[PDB]
């Protein structure tokens, strides 16, 4: 269940990722550089945008918000509660959960089962050694490429049109990363160390966890900005397995790309259906067209 | 005197166990002919106190002696008075006379 | 079936192949450095660079990801699926089979028969000696040369400061005294457009590197000792591991940077025999090289057939203008 | 056949020739010192450098590999499949054939006959005392003297360290009482220009050296053991051997470092009979002197046909102007 | 007189049953004329001992005994007290009696 | 007397039946008449040590005796007490003739 989302979004008045500054009175939002061609040469220029960091801090605050729903949100640390990014401290050898229960740093196959972040974001040990990779990735919402060739200037500071393309490989959830597949006579099963019923609602909850992501809830500084906030197109594919990855949309020729890649990517042989909106991606592919964002998660849960 | 603890830290920098081995900046430092490159070694070496610190209680081991501002802040005219190399070569094996000695580290 | 692939890819706001720094809050990317013509006299500038091994690394990551889905694909080392490039260590005497059998490090047929990935990828056991080159190679990632050459200066380096808050449950920041395993996390961005030149030998897998052929009256025929199925089966996976390789899948801390990534250019030859190794994408005329290089091979009589990718590379030679990479990887398994 | 190939070349990021650093972590690149006038006295700088025992094995490679593909490839020793370096040791009184067939260490002209890599790139056993000299003579890789001495500084080593993480079956790191053959590894990296002049003379293959002419009425004529297609065979394939080595098939850790390879300029001479031997492309100055060495040797009354890439070369002077490395070898091999 | 280790550690390179088969060190030692590059060939020779350390227990030999400190203490000032090269020589070459013998080093 | 050993080491690269003539050691130890040049003598005959080894089994005769260690730390203490040369003279004249005889060295 390998899913891909990316799109174009339009950001107005717009103060988040502050950088600090220390606590001093001044504080400026980040500045990136980024190279555009603009057909006269690749030229570097330095524009305002969101790393990953945070981005993927808000996908843990989201994720961790829409689980307590449902009645499996009793395995669960008492730091995601608080909406922490830390997840494990330097000299921390156990962990608690909301219960009172105390977890140890060995087995990774129960590392696994009775945590909740470790076991979808990943987790990293420092004095055993345990450690998993992250099933999110989160990319940087860069601006627009179209926006900044044709601003000529208007520093802003921020506002204009940007892009993301994050990207979630939560197909390998719930199995450890020591033994991922087992053989029992010469045949591969998922090592799933959790009864199925808890992988499938891992796998809705994180699938809906999508909807405190386009509904103007990313950034830092909501208490105070608010920033104007309204989708203008996004496309996005499930899969089943192995997919080649969706492009970002800073790119300006991104349409040609995406029909490209899902045309050829149907003609390998391989369950490709694609989600599109205000994007025509042709019309000789199968695109479900949404207009809307409640109704796209839907249609992602449909078949799990 | 003034070349017994240099040489300790720089023996601490490689030795027995403390698994982090850089046999570049030593090397640059016994072969260095300027002073510029014998500065620049000495800078190398000491970029890396705050890793053998960390390290000292990963294994138990004794914190390291981390070298007096004196010692340097001395080096920085006993280094900048001669005019030519010969005067400072032996100098920098000086320097390296303790890079490889048999020191309880950690005893 | 040797695969030949180069080109341009953009790589932008990216930390790929980081340092590490020592365990501490300033984490940056390796540098490298390389020497540009720059029309007056060579000159030697530094730019952040990617290494090849773990190019190789993941590479291997897809083969064991794109061949255990086979039904061949039982025959693994456990180190496969956890997705480690390690394959053997001073003190391992033997190496432990996916579905929990035993295998010694002897009789090299035998450890190429029942072990596929360290068929294609090599080992060495150094107790036994046992020895097997790669039998893919790695280029290294640099950023063309005609782009340094305009950007004159431009450091590529953006080091961003991002710090992790932790709290108690009575939500205090803390002090140093308390620890609060607070530390600040710095870590630097790179852009730009870079080229790659992996290439691929996959004519002498599943061959003991001792005997790679044997003659029963006078005549050569290779030294197969396998089942051809599982052979193919190799051939195949191997091929379609270029999947997680041209969409985003090189570097390093793909959780929490996911590069942008895109195909600026590529060109590929397969041919069946001993074929030169193609021109690098990193000099600004490549194509030209890469057009001779093509052209003359025809000329001298080998059955080399070209693939492009955003280069016309002319009109008189025979060169399939493919559309992406996983279509590609198609056209080359159309030949097996 | 004396051909004399020489010219300028740019290796970047390649760890081709490692000293290993004496066995240890932090592995090195072999350095060399030149001498360079910079017009106030000539001194010495260290800069990194390949030999030619590198340059003569991939050779011996390269030869193995374009000859095991002819029809008369079963002449190779079996070892040379293998890649060995290695001609003959200490204690081996006999020789073994590809198909396993005892050969004895006297009367080499039958040695010659019967083995082909030895015919062309020597061979010497201590216990018999059999010599030969090796007919390809190999260059030393230097950088170009106009290159270092235009850069005044930048050693062009990089020290890029790149360690091996493993851990146990459940995933720990373990500490230095378990081992866990967790090491740093550090490796440097050379970049640069750098010139060749690799000669081959194949004037004297499959000839024994003990009489090269014999005379049957007062009459010279070369004394070839073998049958004359076999040694066109050979011939073709030491020319074509030349082919892995203009693409980025030299050195040491061909996996991981895949050098950047292409050829900045290159000139040949192929000729029929004895010619002076070409000079050096370390030097800044080697093209003024090449052609007035080609000149005076057409003013002597030598037919040699000469070549050039990138090079002007005059225009009084006949030269085809080639257009890859490949095709050169195919001008080379039309007069065979 | 603290020669005797460091003619071992310097015969621990060059003894047979040890595949490090490189006597540069002891010849350029043997043929010093100032006072730094007798030191600097010395501690060249010296830097390979984590090779004999980790090389030893492959054979089954019993590790090298490295250098003791009061040796590395001791050779200092004796280089130290004489000025003229002709005392200069005699302790710069000292050291090579003990490569080259036929004792048991792999019992 | 430790003087036999090494009289018969200086004789096996002096003898016949081998290949490496170097009547140039012998003569350095007949004509050095101070300390410093005796001991350098010995060094040039005892850097040929790996050469007699790996050659004396080539014709099969069995392998050299070179003097034992004892033999070595004897001579250090037999030259530095000779302050006269003497008696220098003595002993190196007396190891020079011990280098010439007709034994057999080796079957």
């Amino acid at each position: 269940m390998y899913v891909r989302i990316s799109g174009r979004i339009r950001l107005n008045a717009h103060s988040l990722n502050a950088q600090g500054g220390g606590g001093t009175n001044y504080i400026e939002i980040t500045k990136t550089k980024v190279t555009v061609r603009t057909e006269n040469g690749w030229t570097v220029v330095e524009v305002p945008a969101i790393t990953g960091n945070m981005l993927k801090h808000w996908h843990f605050v989201g994720f961790v918000d829409y689980f307590k729903t449902t009645p499996y949100g009793v395995n669960l640390t008492e730091r995601a509660l608080r909406y922490n990014g830390t997840r494990f401290g330097q000299g921390e050898t156990t962990a608690t959960k909301a219960n009172g229960a105390t977890v140890q740093l060995n087995d990774e196959a129960t590392i696994i089962k009775e945590l909740a972040d470790a076991d979808v974001h990943g987790f990293l040990a420092p004095k055993t050694g345990r450690r998993r990779v992250s099933l999110v990735k989160a990319s940087f919402i860069l601006p627009t490429e179209d926006f900044i060739k044709e601003v000529e200037g208007e520093r802003l500071i921020a506002t204009g049109l940007y892009g993301f393309s994050i990207v979630l490989d939560l197909g390998l959830v719930g199995i450890p990363q020591g033994l991922p597949v087992k053989f029992e006579e010469n045949q591969p099963r998922p090592n799933i160390v959790i009864d199925p019923n808890e992988r499938k609602a891992r796998i809705e909850s994180a699938l809906k966890a999508l909807i405190p992501m386009l509904s103007g809830y990313i950034g830092a500084n909501l208490a105070r900005s608010f920033p104007v906030f309204k989708v203008e197109e996004l496309v996005a594919i499930a899969s089943e397995g192995p997919i080649p990855a969706l492009v970002h949309g800073f790119y300006e020729d991104y349409i040609e790309a995406n029909r490209s890649i899902i045309k050829n990517a149907r003609a390998l042989g391989f369950n490709i259906e694609v989600f599109t909106y205000n994007v025509d991606l042709g019309e000789d592919i199968e695109a479900t067209k949404v207009s809307s964002v409640e109704e796209l998660v839907a249609n992602l849960v449909k078949m799990v | 005197g003034w070349i017994r603890n240099i040489g300790r830290y720089l023996s601490y920098l490689v030795d027995d166990t403390f698994e982090e081995y850089a046999y570049d900046v030593v090397d640059g430092i016994a072969k260095a002919r300027t002073q510029e490159e014998l500065l620049e070694g000495v800078y190398k070496a000491l970029r890396l106190a705050p890793k053998l610190k960390k390290k000292a209680e990963s294994k138990g081991c004794p914190p390291p002696r981390i070298p007096s501002p004196e010692d340097i802040e001395a080096l920085e005219e006993k280094v900048e008075q001669l005019s030519n190399p010969k005067d400072l070569r032996k100098l920098a094996v000086s320097l390296a006379l303790w890079a490889f000695a048999s020191w309880n580290n950690c005893p």
